[PDB]
């Protein structure tokens, strides 16, 4: 019928958790620097 | 339907890989950042430093406890610490801060880890290899060190310490 | 049977998965146990009490590595991705060979297993020198390991008489990943193949006296990292190609899960070096270059997510798929040959950013070793992957030996599935958290209680976990053994065909699909880049040899 709707919201949830992990361990990478 | 599905498919697949390379070319861009400042420091050195494992901690710098650290610029000391089954000589390593360590490591024995809790400090040592590190701590307090690489029944017991003064 | 006489295929393919589940059943033991350890629980006493012949912590330990990790993958690639080839172009394996390799398993699995059990090679899974095991381990490792080499040879055979048959004719989907697959494996078999060849044997035996840790620890991470896609890709084949059909749907396309496929086998061997950033004796230089190409290799799972994703969509909307999420309720969620698999593709999507992260060069520092990795990984294979195995005998069980399967260990299956799932997301949120806050792995801190107080709130996790899936194990030996023990029998489901899903495939497919069906050139690529990758430094190790003497500390 059309738009990956459902497949978009889902690599939306993946990228959401891709950054929050490495942007959130990048923090901790030079807090303990 | 089925096939006015599988060009828009194929369309927003082609976007996608055009968006996740970028923001791996974002990662690759802050990660040679960190690789061009001073944290950079942590990153074991590029060349081969070979030693005698038997004739270690009896012959040359690590053999002796109180020999352990020496000034070697301004402000900046080596420490010679020596990972073996279930310990660390020297206990407690002691240093200064605002100052720059150049810590180089080996073992007499197998493999360990040197996991300073609260830095990024993070080296396996080799047996017959010396692991070359550059830190500063600019917290003064109590560094412990610890084997986060399997060396023994003793493994989960190995500690050790830096004691950095302020 | 008539069965294994025409489908001989399916007797072979029936021994080399359960082997792998016997091991799997005794390697998921020694489980509940760490993950008591880790939740500062010291249930061991009580272990061996239970399991008398068990000597310590690392002893459970390696046995859970191994017998899991090794055994249990390898026999299961070895099974899917052989059996589903021969069965996609109808085509017998060459059976005098299959079990020979099937042999070599079973007396590479036996021979190995004495000094595990007897602790003369409590070294982990990963048997790192100078921890010097019995010669009668490292052995057994290569034996066990050069069955796959006869593997490979018996799909490319299958593979040349397919081509030959229909000269000019694109290699069919799962041949072709199973080629890339076998190929991709050979390739990186070698690292271990050497250091065994070279170090291990010579040494463990007594030719030699001395093997050094640095270029061991490379070699094997040679073959070290390419492994665990060499675990995953045959869940990848079932993910892709029979899942749509479990789903009610069709395979979204065609050419993605080749070039999928095709880059996997390009970039999983020039990368392990993202596994030695704490090594020291390695150019800094030459470790952010497989830095980035550990970067790049993350792209085919990414594609993967969402051609999947895609294929479970319109699957979805196929089942009467409402809106945004109106479709994943769409799915059927009765279905343990389609549940198992969706569920560890969720906890695959943490599992992935822990892998991006550990890749990122430096960040490892903040994660290498901790408890985190182990938190990384049981996302990926003891979740998605095993979860992908579990399941899957629930249209694999019958189509092999002809018995059918109740209502009742269905939904059996439905409840050790589910657990499981959960157990490893609680496991994750614990090991990760510990991780974070620098509670090492492969350790026994259940015996110092005191050295980690900072880690409260994730210990009960792990205990939490624990239970959990001690009890959805229990039940995976006796739902699992209530399917293999039952003499109900039906010999025509046994010759039904495997639940195939249909690929949709469009105009611009055709001319990218036969670029990559350039085998023979793309197999001397990805052999360039491995020169390139470690050549170099290789070279620079070798000429340097510093060998150390063997050590045991158990
Ligand atoms: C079977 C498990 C294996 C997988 C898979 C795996 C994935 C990766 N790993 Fe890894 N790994 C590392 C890098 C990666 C990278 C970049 C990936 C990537 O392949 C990950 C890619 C994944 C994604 C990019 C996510 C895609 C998401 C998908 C595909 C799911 C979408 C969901 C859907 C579609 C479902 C929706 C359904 C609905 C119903 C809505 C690094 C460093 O670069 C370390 C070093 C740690 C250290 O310090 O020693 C490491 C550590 C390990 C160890 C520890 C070894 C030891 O004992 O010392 C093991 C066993 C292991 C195995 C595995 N690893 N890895
Ligand atoms: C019964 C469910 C399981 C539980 C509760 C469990 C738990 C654990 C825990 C807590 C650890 C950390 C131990 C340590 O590093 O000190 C661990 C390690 C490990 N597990 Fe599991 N696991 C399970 C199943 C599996 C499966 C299915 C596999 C693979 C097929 C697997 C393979 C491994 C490997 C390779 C390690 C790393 C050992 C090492 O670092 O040497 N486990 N497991
Ligand atoms: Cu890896
Ligand atoms: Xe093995
Ligand atoms: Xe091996
Ligand atoms: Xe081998
Ligand atoms: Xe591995």
């Amino acid at each position: 019928e059309e738009k990956p709707k459902g497949a978009l919201a889902v690599i939306l949830v993946l990228t959401l958790t891709i950054l929050v992990f490495w942007l959130g361990v990048y923090a901790v990478f030079f807090a303990r620097g | 339907d089925e096939h006015k599905a599988h060009k828009a498919i194929l369309a927003y697949e082609k976007g996608w890989l055009a968006f996740s390379l970028a923001m791996l070319f974002v990662f690759i861009a802050l990660i040679a950042y960190t690789l061009a400042t001073h944290t950079a420091g942590v990153i074991p050195a590029g060349k081969l430093e070979r030693v005698d494992p038997t004739t270690v901690r009896q012959e040359g710098p690590w053999a002796d406890p109180a020999q352990a650290v020496v000034q070697t610029g301004p402000n900046q000391y080596t420490v010679y610490v020596l990972a073996f089954a279930f310990g660390y000589q020297p206990n407690p390593i002691e240093v200064p801060q605002g100052a720059e360590i150049v810590f180089k490591i080996t073992s007499p024995d197998v493999i360990h880890g040197f996991h300073v809790e609260g830095t990024n400090i993070n080296v396996e040592v080799l047996p017959g290899e010396v692991s070359t590190v550059r830190y500063t701590f600019k917290r003064p307090g109590e560094y412990r060190i610890i084997c986060n690489q399997y060396c023994g029944l003793g493994h989960q017991n190995m500690f050790g310490t830096i004691v950095v003064k302020e | 049977s008539r069965v294994y006489e025409a489908y001989p295929e399916k007797k072979a393919t029936l021994y080399f998965l359960v082997l792998g589940f016997l091991a799997l059943i005794v390697g998921s033991l020694f489980g509940p146990f760490q993950a008591l350890n880790y939740g500062n629980v010291d249930a061991y006493p009580l272990l061996k009490r239970l399991l008398p012949f068990v000597q310590s912590y690392y002893q459970g330990l390696t046995l859970h590595g191994v017998l899991n990790a090794i055994v249990f993958t390898q026999l299961f690639a070895q099974a899917i991705m052989v059996y589903l080839p021969a069965r996609e172009l109808n085509m017998r394996p060459n059976m005098g060979l299959m079990w020979l390799s099937w042999w070599m398993a079973f007396i590479g699995l036996v021979v190995a297993a004495l000094p595990l059990l007897a602790n003369e090679a409590t070294v982990l899974y990963t048997f790192y020198p100078p921890l010097k095991g019995h010669w009668a381990f490292y052995l057994g490792a290569s034996v066990f390991v050069l069955s796959t080499w006869v593997s490979i040879y018996i799909v490319l055979d299958l593979w040349r008489r397919w081509k030959a048959a229909n000269p000019g004719k694109v290699t069919p989907l799962v041949t072709y990943m199973a080629v890339v697959f076998w190929l991709m494996w050979f390739l990186a078999s070698l690292g271990l193949v050497l250091e065994a060849v070279l170090f291990l044997l010579p040494w463990s035996f007594g030719l030699v006296e001395g093997v050094d840790p640095l270029v061991a620890r490379t070699l094997f991470w040679w073959t070290g990292h390419p492994i665990v896609y060499f675990w995953l890709l045959p869940a990848y084949a079932i993910i892709y190609t029979i899942l749509p059909k479990q789903a009610g749907g069709k395979l979204v396309s065609d050419p993605m899960a080749r070039l999928a496929f095709l880059l996997f086998l390009l970039l999983s061997t020039p990368v392990g070096f993202h596994h030695q950033f704490a090594d020291p004796g390695i150019d800094p230089t030459w470790k952010m270059i497989h830095s980035v190409l550990t970067l790049f290799v993350a792209v085919p799972s990414l594609m993967t997510a969402f051609t999947v994703a895609a294929s479970l969509e319109f699957a979805g909307r196929l089942r009467g798929g409402r809106g945004l999420f109106g479709w994943i309720r769409a799915l059927p969620w009765d279905n343990p040959a389609f549940v198992a698999p969706v569920l560890g593709l969720l906890g695959f999507i943490p599992g992935g950013a822990g892998g991006i992260v550990n890749a990122s060069f430096t960040l490892d520092y903040v994660v290498h070793n901790t408890a985190w990795v182990p938190g990384h990984f049981h996302l990926q294979v003891a979740s998605l992957v095993t979860l992908t195995a579990m399941g899957s005998l629930y249209w694999l069980l019958p189509n092999l030996t002809g018995k059918p399967i109740s209502d009742a260990q269905r939904r059996l299956g439905l409840a050790v599935v589910w657990l499981w799932f959960l157990g490893m997301m609680i496991m994750a949120v614990g090991l990760h958290w510990a991780g974070l806050l620098n509670v090492p792995r492969r350790a026994y801190i259940a015996q110092v209680p005191d050295a980690y107080p900072h880690a409260a709130v994730p210990m009960v996790f792990n205990v939490l976990a624990g239970i959990v899936l001690l009890v959805a194990l229990l039940l995976f030996i006796y739902g699992l053994f209530s399917v293999l023990l039952s003499r109900e029998r039906k010999p025509e489901l046994a010759e039904a065909p495997l639940p195939f899903a249909e690929v949709i495939s469009g105009p611009e497919d055709r001319r990218l699909v036969l670029a990559m069906d350039r085998i023979g050139f793309w197999f001397a690529v990805a052999a360039i880049l491995v020169v390139l990758a470690y050549g170099p430094t290789l070279v620079q190790l070798f000429g340097h040899l510093n060998p150390v003497p063997g050590w045991r500390l158990w």
